[PDB]
Parts: C-alpha cells; sequence; structure tokens
RNA sequence: GGGUAAACGGCGGGAGUAACUAUGACUCUCUUAAGGUAGCCAAAUGCCUCGUCAUCUAAUUAGUGACGCGCAUGAAUGGAU
RNA sequence: AGGAUAGUGGCCUACCAUGGUUUCAACGGGUAACGGGGAAUAAGGGUUCGAUUCCGGAGAGGGAGCCUGAGAAACGGCUACCACAUCCAAGGAAGGCAGCAGGCGCGCAAAUUACCCAAUCCCGACACGGGGAGGUAGUGACAAUAAAUAACGAUACAGGUUGUAAUUGGAAUGAGUACAAUGUAAAUACCUUAACGAGGAACAAUUGGAGGGCAAGUCUGGUGCCAGCAGCCGCGGUAAUUCCAGCUCCAAAAGCGUAUAUUAAAGUUGUUGCAGUUAAAAAGCUCGUAGUUGAACCUUGGGCUUGGCUGGCCGGUCCUGGACCCAGCCGAGCCUUUCCUUCUGGCCAGGACUUUUACUUUGAAAAAAUUAGAGUGUUCAAAGCAGGCCUUUGCUCGAAUAUAUUAGCAUGGAAUAAUAGAAUAGGACGUUAUGGUUCUAUUUUGUUGGUUUCUAGGACCAUCGUAAUGAUUAAUAGGGACGGUCGGGGGUAUCAGUAUUCAGUUGUCAGAGGUGAAAUUCUUGGAUUUACUGAAGACUAACUACUGCGAAAGCAUUUACCAAGGACGUUUUCAUUAAUCAAGAACGAAAGUUAGGGGAUCGAAGAUGAUCAGAUACCGUCGUAGUCUUAACCAUAAACUAUGCCGACUAGGGAUCGGUUGUUGUUCUUUUAUUGACGCAAUCGGCACCUUACGAGAAAUCAAAGUCUUUGGGUUCUGGGGGGAGUAUGGUCGCAAGGCUGAAACUUAAAGGAAUUGACGGAAG
RNA sequence: GAAGCUGGUCAAACUUGGUCAUUUAGAGGAAGUAAAAGUCGUAACAAGGUUUCCGUAGGUGAACCUGCGGAAGGAUCAU
C-alpha cells in the first residue's frame, strides 16, 4: 500500500531512498556537483569584470527580425570569453573595444533569453559608470 | 498460498468443534496408544498412522481420545523419527528428482523443480534448528542425502 | 499475508458503512479488536456486537447504526507523547468538538479525551468519527 | 548446352551539379563477365616524391600518427588485427 | 614482561598468537567542511545557511626540534631547512600584521596609519604602572526603530448641512544655523536652550511602470521588422493600448529597481504528502540473503468501603465558602482460588534475591546569548532590565517562567511488539523434611594461647513427602502425508499422416510456370499434366474454442517409460515453520555466435525479369547463411494485462474447465445395477465474459485502475519538461555480436495524454 | 666545567621513482545542436498509397529495405 516502506524500523530505507532521488532534481544536482564553480563563466558569481574583445551584431531568432547588439568579452577572473548583451537604445556607442565591463545575468539563471541566441549576460557598468546612468546621461563616460 | 507456486486452493481438513470423544466410541485412552505403537513399528509414518486409525478403527482424533498428539506419543515411546516426516519426504523427493537428472540433462523443468524442492528443504531445515529438533550444524548436501532417506 | 487484524476490521466496517449495511462480520477477532469496539460502542458509533467462538481466533458480528463517519487505523503504531497528541488530533480529525484518537496505553485502550484526563500516553492505535 | 572462382584469374571511363568559393550526396553519358566490397596505405607495395599536415630535434630525404582519384593496395594469388 | 610518560594504554621494545573493521556502508574520494549555541524561511512537518559579538578546537609562510617555566612543542621565544624577503662597508647582520591602524595584489565584494585608560576586566613587587584588551570618535543607505516635505480659514465657481477645485491670509514648527548648559578622560553627537531660520512655505521625493500576469491610457508627436522593448506570452513591416518623446495616472516612500544564491510558492523531492494501464516511470520471470513486516490465545468480571474535583442542589451570594443529594471524572483499600519480592531493627533503614527489554508519565539535566513570554510609559518604538514611592540622611516589586531533546540517570505503569522458563524433567516447594558431604567462625572456660564434637550461615549431594505435578488452538497463514483424478507441463525412445522436393518407371503431346499485365525460367533432347513405386528432411492440418497446462519464455501425431505438478477430497500429520525482498542464483521467444550431423521447404546476402524519372524496394524466378538437431554461449523483445507481489472487504448475472457433494419422462452397459454420457441443484478453485456505477479517473475506461485531502495493511522496484542519450567515459560480464551500470557540456518552450468540432482519406455503408 | 667528540633519536630539505587527483595542447577522426529551410528523394501521419511498431541479423546515397520471431498502440472485439 503506497509502495513505500511504512514499518517502524524502516527509517533507514526512507533516508537512503529520498537522498538518491534528489539527484533527479536539477536544482539539487547543479548545487551539489558545483557545476557553477566549474563550468559557469562567472564561476558561481553574481557579477564579473571582463575585457571587451570585439563587438558583434546578431541576427534574431524567429519570428522576430532584428539585430541584438552584443560584444565579445573575456573575463579577468578566469580568462573565459563569453558574449554579453548591451541593453539600451543607443548604448552600443557608449562601449568601446577593450573596455572593462561589469556583467550580470538575464534573470533566466544560465539560460538564453527571448529571441537572442547564445547570449546570457548584459553590461551593467562601463569604465565604472552605469550604462543606465549613461543612457539617461546622468553622468559622462571617463575617457 | 502455495509458497512455491501461484495456486490459491483451500482444500483442507475441518476438525469438529467438539473436542470430546464421540458417544459411539468404545475404545479407551490407552488402547489407542498401543494401537498407535503397533502400527508405528511397521514403519508407518504418523500421517499414515492417523489415516489408518480413522479409516478402519474409528479414531477421529487421537488427541481427543489419548489426550496427546500422535507424534508426541511416539517420542515418549522412543519411536519419533530422527528426520521429521515432512523433512524426510522432502529430502526423499529431492533425491528422486535428482536421480532423474543424471539420465535427463535436457529436462530444464526438472532442474527448476529441483531448485524449488531444495529451496523448500533449507527453509524447513532452518526452522528445525531454531527449535532444537536437529543439530545446530545440520546441513543438507545433495551428494550423500540418500543416506538419510535410505 | 494477513499482517494486521485491526486494519482488516475497520476497513470491512467502513466498506459496510458506506454501503449502508447495518451489520458486518469481522474475522478474525482478537482482544485488540474487542477492546477497540468497546471504545466505539460506549460512544454509540456502533451497536450490539457479538463474539462467535469457533475454538479458534474468533469472529465478530457487529451491528451498525449509521452514525459512523470514518474509522481507520494509524499504521505504524507511532509512539505518541503527551505533547504529540495535539498534532495527531489536528491532522486526523475533522473538528475540535468531535472525533476521537484511539490510543493504546499502559493503562489500556482509550481515546485521546480519556487519555488527557488521566494524563497518560502510549502508541496511537486508530481514530473514529 | 549446364555447373564450377578456398580453379587459373579479373574487378571501367567522361561531363555538369548544392541561397561565395571548394567539393560533389545527385544527375546525364559510353561500356564490362563483373566494374575493387569490407578493410588497409607514400606500407617490405606511390612513379611524381625529400607528397601535405602534426610529432620527434637547435637542426631530421630518417621514425611515428594522420590524409588519400592508391603510377601499380585489397580479401585462403588471403584482407585487417 | 619491560622501557618511556605525570600517569593508563602498542605510546615504544622483546617474545608469542592471528587477530581487528565492514552492505546496520568499513576503507577510499570530493568538500565552493573548523564544530556547536544559533540564522533565514516557514500552518505543520521540513529546506537552506552558520568565517563571523558566546563555547570548544586548530594555526601564526610550510614543516621540524627544543630552552625557561606549575603551565608552551609558544612563534609580538629561539634553532635548522625550504620559499620569499631588508640593510650591507660584500666581511656579515636582521625577518615574520591569520593583533591595531594602515600599503600592494585579487576580485562583484568590504572603514581613520584618530583619541584615551574615564567605564569592564586582566597583569605586576601593586590603593600609585601598563593594557590598539576594552572604551570614544572618524568613514559607513550591512541591517533594524521612531519619524519631516505641511495645516486651518475667507472668497470663488461646481457640487451634493459641507469634499474639494483656483487667489487670499494669519499662525505653528523643525531641517539647518548658535549662544550657553549638560553631556565627556577631553571633545563630537543627543536632549535642553537665548537670537536666527518657510509661500513656489526652489527648505522643490525619489525609484519603476501603465497589453496580460499586475495597479495604472487604446491620449498626442517621432520611427517604420529598423531602432529597440519584452523575466514569459509577444509588441515594432507608416492610426505601436507594448519602442522613442510629452501629458496623465498607478505601487512603495527615504526609500525604490538590477544580478546572483537560497526559502516559501513546490502536494515540481511528497514521513505528514506525489506519480508509475495510456502523459516519465512495475525489474522477462521465478528462487533467494541481509533488511522491513509478521494469525489468535494467558485475571476478565462481580461485591464492598474510602480519598480527590466538576455541575448544581444545598446557598451557606461577596464571583465566593460546608456535610448530606444526584450523577460524572480519577485515585485508592479490601473480598472474590489472587499476582503486587522477602526477613531484621519496629513507612524508614539494614540486609538477602530479581528474564531482558522496547515504549510512555514525571523529576534532575540540556550555560549565557538568541526565540516565546511576565512585569516595567526607554516621550512611542527598536530597546534596556531597569524601576516606583511627597520628594524621602531611605523605603521599596523585580531582574520570572516556558521551549530545548537525541544520548545517559531516576521514577510510576504492563495494553501494544518482542524476549525466558517444566519434556530422555538436570523442574518448583519441605518455611523448621530427613540425613550425608564439605567450607566459614563471632562467642566460650577470660589471667591469657592450643584440642574438634555439638552449633549458626552458606554451597551441594541422596532419600522421602508434597501439587489438579509440568506441553495453548490448528489461522478459510503455511509445509508434508494419503485418494481418485486432470492437464496440447517436461525428458527419452517409438508410431502415423499427408504435403513438398527429387528419382524411377509407365501415357499422350505444345506449351507450361507466373502476374494487375508481363518477362526472367523450364519446354518436340517430351516440359506442364497423369498413375504407381521410392528416398529424404522438416510440420503435426481439419478437431481447434472469448477452451487446457506452465514461474515466465512456451506447450497440439501414437504409445511405453521416467521423474515432477496444480486443483479438489480429507474428523491425517508438524505447529508459525510466513509475505516482500538489497547482494546472489536458475530458466529465458526469435535472431545471432562456436563445433559436429543433417540440409525437403522457405529464405537475409547476392543474382536476376519487370515497374519507375530513378529504384540494387514493394511484384516475379533462383538462391548462400539460417530454418532442424546434438554439445555450449548470448540474456534481449510491444518478454504487454503496456496494470509489481501477498492480504481483507465491497454489485448483481449467466456460461465454462478440473474436482467433489445430492438428484432425472434420458440413451446406452446389458437385460439393470455398483457403467458411461446427458440433465438439474450446489459449493471449492480457475480462465474469463455481460450490465451498473456505490466509487474512481483528465478522459478513454475501471469489479479494480474502488475502499486515495474523510490522505496510513506489508513490502520491492521505478520517474521528476523535451532533446543531447541509453550517447561518452570508467567498471564489469561475453568468443563476438553485445548486455548491465551510466553522465556532462550544450540546446530548447514546449514535448505529450484523452477527447470535441472541422478539414482531409489512393476506407465502409 | 666551555668548545669539541662517539653512538643514537626526532627529523627539516633535496634527488629519483611510483601513484592519485585537477587543469591544459594536439594533426586528424567521428558526433550533436543551432541557422535558413541550399541539393536528392518521400520514410511517417488516411489501408500514407508495401499497415505500423518492437527485438535481432544482413544490405543500401539517404530517408530506409529485407529475413525470423513478436505486439495491436490495427484497418478486425463479431460467422
Amino acid at each position: 500500500g503506497k509502495g513505500k516502506p511504512r514499518g517502524l524500523n524502516s527509517a533507514r530505507k526512507l533516508r537512503v531512498h529520498r537522498r538518491n532521488n534528489r539527484w533527479a532534481d536539477q536544482a539539487y544536482k547543479a548545487r551539489l556537483l558545483g557545476t557553477a564553480f566549474k563550468s559557469s563563466p562567472f564561476g558561481g558569481s553574481s557579477h564579473a569584470k571582463g575585457i571587451v574583445l570585439e563587438k558583434i551584431g546578431i541576427e534574431s531568432k524567429q519570428p522576430n527580425s532584428a539585430i541584438r547588439k552584443c560584444v565579445r568579452v573575456q573575463l579577468i577572473k578566469n580568462g573565459k570569453k563569453v558574449t554579453a548583451f548591451v541593453p539600451n537604445d543607443g548604448c552600443l556607442n557608449f562601449v568601446d573595444e577593450n573596455d572593462e565591463v561589469l556583467l550580470a545575468g538575464f534573470g533566466r539563471r544560465g539560460k538564453a533569453k527571448g529571441d537572442i541566441p547564445g547570449v546570457r549576460f548584459k553590461v551593467v557598468k562601463v569604465s565604472g559608470v552605469s550604462l543606465l546612468a549613461l543612457w539617461k546621461e546622468k553622468k559622462e563616460k571617463p575617457r | 498460498g502455495r509458497m512455491h507456486s501461484s495456486g490459491k486452493g483451500i482444500s483442507s481438513s475441518a476438525l469438529p468443534y467438539s473436542r470430546n470423544a464421540p458417544s459411539w466410541f468404545k475404545l479407551s485412552s490407552d488402547d489407542v496408544v498401543e494401537q498407535i505403537i503397533k502400527y508405528a513399528r511397521k514403519g508407518l509414518t504418523p500421517s499414515q498412522i492417523g489415516v489408518i486409525l480413522r479409516d478402519a478403527h474409528g479414531v477421529s482424533q487421537a488427541k481427543v481420545v489419548t489426550g496427546n498428539k500422535i507424534l508426541r506419543i511416539l517420542k515418549s515411546n522412543g519411536l519419533a523419527p530422527e528426520i521429521p516426516e515432512d523433512l524426510y519426504y522432502l529430502i526423499k523427493k529431492a533425491v528422486s528428482v535428482r536421480k532423474h537428472l543424471e539420465k535427463n540433462r535436457k529436462d530444464k523443468d526438472s532442474k527448476f523443480r529441483l531448485i524449488l524442492i531444495e529451496s523448500r528443504i533449507h527453509r524447513l531445515a532452518r526452522y528445525y534448528r531454531t527449535v532444537a529438533v536437529l543439530p545446530p550444524n545440520w546441513k543438507y548436501e545433495s551428494a550423500t542425502a540418500s543416506a538419510l532417506v535410505a | 499475508t494477513r499482517t494486521s487484524v485491526l486494519a482488516d476490521a475497520l476497513n470491512a466496517i467502513n466498506n459496510a458503512e458506506k454501503t449502508g449495511k447495518r451489520q458486518v462480520l469481522i474475522r478474525p477477532s482478537s482482544k485488540v479488536i474487542i477492546k477497540f469496539l468497546t471504545v466505539m460502542q460506549k460512544h454509540g458509533y456502533i451497536g450490539e456486537f457479538e463474539y462467535i467462538d469457533d475454538h479458534r481466533s474468533g469472529k465478530i458480528v457487529v451491528q451498525l447504526n449509521g452514525r459512523l463517519n470514518k474509522c481507520g487505523v494509524i499504521q505504524p503504531r507511532f509512539n505518541v507523547k503527551i505533547n504529540d497528541i495535539e498534532r495527531w488530533t489536528d491532522n486526523l480529525l475533522p473538528a475540535r468538538q468531535f472525533g476521537y484518537v484511539i490510543l493504546t496505553t499502559s493503562a489500556g485502550i482509550m481515546d485521546h479525551e480519556e487519555a488527557r484526563r488521566k494524563h497518560v500516553s502510549g502508541k496511537i492505535l486508530g481514530f473514529v468519527y
């Protein structure tokens, strides 16, 4: 009845069974295996500083037809090269090649967002100044 | 039901609610006891002794007449088998099917039955060692089992 | 195999009570069953029940009245401390004003209200409402 | 007239063709008894040739690992291990 | 046994045994691991975190070794090496911030080289010194508490006695600014406070949005699949409710978004509390070990007396208190055939005995802090444990109490689950039973010390006497025995049967075969066809079924043998011997592999004649492995009832198989019985089928897929969106083919289940 | 009673070797995913025009075909 042990001396069989079946859960599996510590470009971090290498315009996924303007950034903490989005009408002009850009997530937590193919990060600050403050022109880029 | 099968049959005996010897029964308590012993010396197993008692001599239950079980009478008269009857017959059948196998190697059904029979022997033998009927070192070996059922 | 006669008893009681039958046969009987019914009988949930002797485990014929909602066992018989009862009552019973938790104790088989009066605790044994 | 290849043995050419080029899954074409299959290769078998790439070294016509339209590899004239 | 140690101990040595740990997870590996008190989140159960204000431990760059000392294997002690590293006059000398502040690097990520022993406490020869311990200040939107940017009139239109919307005022006040006093070791700050300090009271509130989720526009202009937005669905291709601007409005407010991780949401990790016929998921099937779980049964009832608190009646009322009365709910104390240890001093204290538990009450414990929580007007609050008193040469509530929870201690109880006893009696009592065997000794006869017999206590041994002398039922759990059966259950030999092919004979004579149509092919060297004779291998037609047997895979000619088996019958026998089961075993369709034998027919591969644009496909003709068998492997199938196994109950009905139990206008044996068949009533077990839905389900459907939010019979296995992928790798089994175990990166918003409508069909009517 | 000396003991450090673990290069090979639907065909979904699917073994440009044994999730609950 119910297929799982119920006898009073069967607390062990339940302890092993649950712990085995928590591995099918990806939240548990990602945490214990430490895949963030190994294969995630930030290394489990929230933000990261990196160095811009080249600027790229990407064709959009269907059915949207546009260009998402991202950049090739190499990370200073571990030397990895991954693409980051530049989100603001006309904020491609604020970022130049070989600038240090503070990146963050898309809120999808390691997943591609929307119609943008192959990109998971966005630029938060350039040269130590927020790209939102530059888009609103609250401040000016240091140069 | 059917420990080593899938059957669920219930055919069995139904002892009467009455635990007292019938009115028409004229034999005394002891006369049955030596009558039991007389058939005991002819090699008849307790199952056979009880069967021949009711069939021809009118003993419905030996416990309701003598007060004691058929095998319990045998033990107190030194006639209880060393190998208990059910264990004895399981081992003898195990030998006979085994002997059938050295002439018929391709009888996979016979091999499967033999595993079931010896599976039954060891479970019944484990019981007789928890209750000190057999020595605690008792072991069934197929090679020389025919010595015990000889 | 037959692992608990108490479970087989209340189930056949429930499988009769929903069916609207006014009597049900319980097999086999036992002291735990007989004392269980008495706690149910002194609360009117069942009627005059009879014990049949067959020189064996026994049988019980119960009379049903229709005031029984659901009677079931709690298996395994969890150990219940005096501070463990309020959790068992909340989860098993529909309301705070009726329904009972049958506990087997060193003082005997009793419901949680008679258990709290004499402030003794044992293993939980079932429920009735 | 039939059979037989663990009998002797044999086992093809030319064109165009894929939203760059390159190549050609593909198609057309002449022709055979069949058109070299599985495999393997600059191999003790490759002329061109010190083939091209990698590795070995400071430096390697040597060696090894790959590549393969292979002058002229290849299955008991046994193939590959 | 020794040495060494402060001391026990393989801590070390010598000698001698071969032990110790482990599926109840040892040992090994990882740890983005110091542990705990605690933190976050939480209806509950839980999940994640804990470097870090307390406790315990370890370390001072990595090791190692020692001096002093009660106390160190110390690093703000030394020595040596390794790695760095400072000066050097080049001979040498000196290092250790994981103390305080501070400097570089690393990063997404983190403060002044300030003051002082005044408060807390420590150290010293000590009322006196020292303390980067500690305290105070500087930076600090880590968090938390309280809490400003206004208020009320008069006009004025609108308006239903007043809510305002504009232009008209007089007040109040702190934000700030400062005498001064307080505050302090000295200051800053807070609080008090003279004077200054508000009409746009510019002393100006921000953060996000306004399609949905989700609160707030279909307003205007710009762009025109572009820019871009959009967590997701999508918005943008010239009227964009969604981008880019303005206006308006919304949510929170000195606070508001973003990213990451985690908790709730998540009953998407499910003990409470998931799912497994079809959506992912019941091992091919049996055996079986550990483990989990395991029928019932042993003092109940009766009777009497008594203590306690609830409701009243009493009322006895300043809500409150008494016997009697009623019950109720507990505690007892006796008698009932009576457990409840047993003696001495005499309910406590001194002795002698005890089946083990598990469980549960209570007690003691579980540090402080943290949490809950008592009291207490820190102006409230966060707090803090202060405080309050007619103003005190002092009086005075306090500074609780809970929760902790596993292990260990004590304690009351005896249901539930175990555990033990009396079967070849080695059993229990004789308290003072008889003796006998031994052992211990206080006390003697006191002038002191030797003699062993009474004696007392064991501890046993033999005899006799006691007792109701001593064994629970046989579970519609099991196992076995026996009696007639029943099976297409298995193995070995043997007996048919036609058919197929091939051959030999006999007969004609132009075709035959094959297809939708043909051609390949065989044919006047007689094909096809005919009859008979003969040989090979396979396979057992029809009977043949909503029929049987088997763990499953499977099993269909006869007979003989061999050993098994289920069900039924049983007033036979043993008494729990059982259910499910990690690990481990047996069997396991077809195909495939190895070696012999057989190879009729079919027939992968191959070759072939058609069809076609092409088909080396479907169609046709041959054909090699194979198909069969004997020895061994393989271990997989849509191995399916896509439904684990065991157990109980629930609703009607009729057929059928094996058994067994009572019975016919029936035919037959044989002319009848004790024949058989048939027919009618029953029950056991099956394989199933029909209706209904009490109920279940997303539905199809389901007699189980019910007895599941009214969530608990036992137990095993399995699943956690779709791919990648049953792939890679490692291990392991196999001759090989392969089996078993088995990811990740990456990628994606769907994939899928049941059913409805339509559309479509080279489907039926 | 200093340096020194003998033998021991604890043993830093280096060399060699073995091992385990974690990263990282590589000619070439062989996959997977994405893109847009470039080339060839039409395997599946209707009886999908040869019913489909499972296991296994051969073959083939590719989808796939064929054999042998299964299943109906069949196009049959029915003679």
